[PDB]
């Protein structure tokens, strides 16, 4: 009952960077139930460095009777800080005074003020003399960082938090920062490393400032469908008690997951369909949800002939629930961009396998990779010599 | 004992049922934790113990 | 330096609200034009009756 | 010059004809020393990294102390 | 332990950072602080946190005959570690009595 008191402090809300998101789409521009929740989380912190950012970039009637009074607010809240912080800096004890820009620091990043958050953050991190608190600085820069997806700042935080946790063995910081950074390696379209991460804390969550359990199970099965293997997938997921718990109360996520595994095809592009809807809509998946759809029917062809020497189009199109003409598209444009192994025989309407060796796949990567560092040893000489 | 010797004299009850809590959640924070531990309970099973 | 004031520098014009501002392994798949795999889906259950 | 680490120590390990020919079951009754032993000594040499991920610090050093026999 | 961490604080930590408010209030600064209470409950936990949260040198003093060497050749009594404590001020010279 007492799983929300758990988590890390809220600041900076999640929610409001999902919220923010949704006005951004074109669809939810609009929606007066997701504004609502905006404004109201606004107008309880009197986040009003928030709202001059929100009506500008979205275009939006700056309220002045709303604004002065929340400014108004953050100057007299500020300046109830400092002279705590002055109280502090004269009377009080170190403890007491890196208490009183912590709260600075705090109430920076609540009411939206990210260049104020950071360097008061940064002001707090270098007299706080307690390792864990510290790193608690670290989490908040890293929270900061995810609200506005900041990858350098989030980087940056990512090592020192791996660093302090590596001083003193916080086991339970660990497993935070393993949600924190599954959530990136989501975010940046990493989910081989970002299933790792998330399978690691299925058991483990108390990161509920990030998202709620339910939600985390969901990404934690999503980002597994598309990054671990058939046998990977069962061990960990298929049978993971902790997941199978969850699923009861997610029937979607458990028709989405099991589909797949039991090679119910027609029932699994229904499923993603749905799951295509719901990573739109959200700000971690949306710049990837052309992408993990796109894999995920991938897997789902590739599964199917995998076993099977040669499928009929008819088939192919029968198992899947869609047309002859669909999957020929389909197949032709992944067999194209070579991520399926076999080949198409129009005339007949058939499908035969292939079996490259992991040698040609590797040798690629490896012209592929490997010109990729080329470039940047070309290029780095070409800034070393001017 | 004298007065003036000694300018301040510091008590160190053993830990109540809350202050237990405290320690109990500072020093499971070194290791691998299931979610979901109770360890007010826990704290509750440890009567007039010590850190 | 000698700056190349030569070639005409067509104006930007750009969005400079972090547009992208990401670093993958960006491939041209992503971009190709066409509607989301749900429309796809539900174009594609009606053609059969369903 | 920098000699080899394994050089230079007047103590030797034990070889395979200096081990003791005691067994476990040569000892009776000791099962709570033997485990504890064995969870301090034994077991960290081989399951290390179980020690890591569960969180527990291996104890570096035993002291085995009790009346003589 | 928050009630002893404050108590503690006025204590060791005030003297050293602000000295000018016993000034003011006109009382001699404290010097000897009585941690007292069941093993295992904090007394050396807090006494090293304050000194390591003042910048405070902590000097624990057993007695060892082993440390002897450290303090000094004299070892006649128990004072000449004094020197090694004036070199380090602020300095925390703690005593745990085992009993
Ligand atoms: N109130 C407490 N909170 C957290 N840890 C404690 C507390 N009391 C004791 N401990 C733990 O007990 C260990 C030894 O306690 P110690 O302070 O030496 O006992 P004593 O106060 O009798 O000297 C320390 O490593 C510390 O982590
Ligand atoms: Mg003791």
């Amino acid at each position: 009952e007492n799983l929300e008191e758990e988590g890390l402090p809220k600041n900076p809300d999640l929610r409001i960077a999902q919220l923010r998101f949704l006005l951004s789409l074109p669809e939810h521009r609009g929606d007066a139930a997701v504004r609502d929740e905006l404004m109201a989380a606004v107008r309880d912190n009197n986040m009003a460095p928030y709202y001059e950012a929100l009506c500008k970039s979205l275009d939006w009637q700056i309220d002045v009777d709303l604004l002065n009074k929340m400014k108004k607010a953050n100057e007299d809240e500020l300046k109830r800080l400092d002279e705590e912080l002055e109280d502090a800096e004269k009377n009080l004890g170190e403890s007491e005074i890196r208490d009183a820009m912590m709260a600075k620091a705090e109430y920076l990043c609540r009411i939206g003020d990210k260049e104020g958050a950071l360097t008061a953050f940064r002001k707090t991190y270098d007299k706080t003399v307690a390792l864990g608190h510290r790193l608690d600085i670290v989490f908040y820069l890293l929270r900061i960082g995810l609200f506005y997806m900041d990858n350098d700042l989030i980087t940056r935080n990512t090592e020192k938090a791996k660093s302090l946790i590596e001083e003193g063995g916080d086991w339970d910081r660990r497993n935070r920062l393993k949600v924190y950074q599954g959530l990136y390696c989501v975010a940046i379209r990493d989910f081989k490393q970002a299933a790792e991460l998330f399978l690691d804390t299925v058991s483990t969550f108390t990161s509920y400032e990030l998202m709620d359990y339910k939600t985390f199970v969901t990404y934690t099965v999503y980002v597994s469908m598309i990054a671990l293997e058939r046998p990977d997938l069962r061990e960990k997921v298929i049978k993971g008690a902790e997941i199978l718990e969850v699923l009861h109360s997610l029937p979607a996520v458990r028709q989405y997951l099991f589909s797949l595994y039991e090679c119910r095809y027609s029932v699994f592009f229904q499923s993603l369909a749905v799951v295509e809807q719901e990573m739109k809509k959200d700000w971690l998946f949306a710049p990837h949800y052309r992408y993990y759809v796109r894999e995920m029917r991938i897997h789902a062809y590739s599964q199917l002939l995998e076993s099977y020497r040669s499928l009929t189009l008819g088939y192919m199109a029968e198992a899947f629930g869609v047309g002859v003409e669909f999957i020929d598209q389909e197949l032709s444009r992944f067999i194209a961009a070579g991520r399926l192994h076999c080949k198409i025989d129009k005339v007949n309407e058939i499908v035969e396998t292939n079996r490259p060796d992991s040698k040609n796949w590797q040798y690629q990567e490896t012209i592929k990779k490997g010109d990729l560092l080329l470039n940047r040893v070309q290029k780095l000489s070409r800034v070393i010599n001017m | 004992l004298r007065p003036g010797r000694i300018d301040r004299k510091i008590e160190f009850p053993p830990p109540n049922e809350e202050a237990r809590l405290d320690i109990l959640k500072i020093h499971s924070r070194k290791m691998n934790l299931t979610r979901g531990i109770n360890l007010r309970k826990i704290a509750e099973l440890m009567p007039g113990a010590s850190g | 330096d000698d700056e190349f004031e030569e070639f005409p520098a067509e104006d930007w014009a750009g969005l400079d609200e972090d547009e992208d501002a990401h670093v993958w392994e960006d491939n041209w798949d992503d971009d190709n034009v066409e509607d989301d795999f749900s429309n796809q889906l539900r174009a594609e259950l009606e053609k059969h009756g369903y | 010059d920098v000699l080899p680490p394994e050089a230079d120590s007047s103590i030797m390990m034990l070889t395979s004809d200096q081990k003791p020919d005691v067994m476990y079951a040569d000892i009776g009754g000791m099962d709570i020393q033997k485990q504890e032993v064995r969870e301090a000594v034994e077991l960290p040499l081989t399951h290390f990294e179980l020690y890591k991920q569960i969180g527990i610090d291996p104890p570096r050093g035993v002291l085995m102390y009790g009346p003589p026999g | 332990l928050d009630k002893q961490i404050k108590e503690i604080k006025e204590v060791i930590e005030l003297p050293v950072k602000h000295p000018e408010l016993f000034e003011a209030l006109g009382i001699a600064q404290p010097k000897g602080v009585l941690l007292y209470g069941p093993p295992g409950t904090g007394k050396t936990l807090l006494a090293r946190a304050v000194a390591h949260h003042t910048d405070c040198t902590f000097i624990r003093v057993s007695g060892s005959e082993l440390v002897q060497k450290f303090i000094g050749e004299g070892a006649r009594m128990v004072r000449e570690l004094f020197v090694m404590a004036r070199e380090h001020a602020p300095s925390i010279i703690f005593m745990d009595e085992i009993d």
